[PDB]
């Protein structure tokens, strides 16, 4: 399983992250709107197949969580579909991103703002956020926001559809990876 | 589920379908109520889950 494939809890259906790392200690990032209030997460829609266990959970404010993988087998490529992942950066206005999520696929933009702030309602205030031209559509959540290589974000909301077009908003992943003492691999 | 709340600038894109009556499914809460107030009042929920 790698960046942008399903990912299934007990409430619904976000995206995988990134795969990330702590010594020999296996987890993967993920939105944290879609880790609040979730404990266990599987592979596939009729949950058979178990993928792990939420570790961490920062929503609102921020929006990034982490689950800690419980599944020995399942291969955790540290990839974005084939796209190999290799660092982590810094969003620049102007870069050229692209996202991976599991309704809509693979969609590019570029970075239009850096710190934003969205307001998703009943003190849902989520602050430092980058702010894209990319679209994005329920399921996408958590999925990542890349550049070539690099690591940049993780899906998180805004407006529009793809085939209108919209504005998606991603949580900062540098911000992720400190706070868990994590990296990508 | 009640949308006198919205209209709402940004929904999270975490995947819960609503049915609205048009037929159409709802990728999750404000997306549908973000759209029965572009529709004015017109739309309203079918059922939950997929149409």
């Amino acid at each position: 399983i790698s960046g942008g494939d399903a990912i299934y809890s007990s409430t619904g259906r976000c995206s995988l992250g990134f795969n990330v790392r702590s010594g020999s200690t296996y987890y993967f990032l993920t939105a944290g709107h879609c880790t609040d209030g979730a404990t266990t997460w599987w592979a596939n829609s009729a949950r058979t197949t178990v993928l792990g266990t939420t570790s961490g959970s920062s929503f609102p404010n921020n929006d990034y969580g982490i689950v800690r993988y419980t599944n020995t087998t399942i291969p955790k490529d540290g990839t974005v579909g084939g796209q190999d992942i290799t660092s982590a950066a810094n969003a620049t206005v102007g870069m050229a991103v692209t996202r991976r999520g599991s309704t809509t696929g693979t969609h590019s933009g570029s970075v239009t703002a850096l710190n934003a702030t969205v307001n998703y309602g009943g003190g849902d205030v989520v602050y430092g956020m980058i702010r894209t031209n990319v679209c994005a559509e329920p399921g996408d959540s958590g999925g990542p926001l890349y550049s070539g290589t690099r690591a940049i974000g993780l899906t998180s909301g805004g407006s529009g559809n793809c085939s209108s077009g919209g504005t998606t908003f991603f949580q900062p992943v540098t911000e992720a990876l400190v706070a868990y003492g994590v990296s990508v691999y | 589920v009640d949308c006198s709340e919205y209209p709402k600038p940004a929904c999270t894109t975490e995947y819960r379908p609503l049915c609205g009556s048009d037929n159409k499914t709802y990728g999750n809460k404000c997306n549908f109520c973000n759209a029965v107030v572009e529709s004015n009042g017109t739309l309203t929920l079918s059922h939950f889950g997929k149409c």
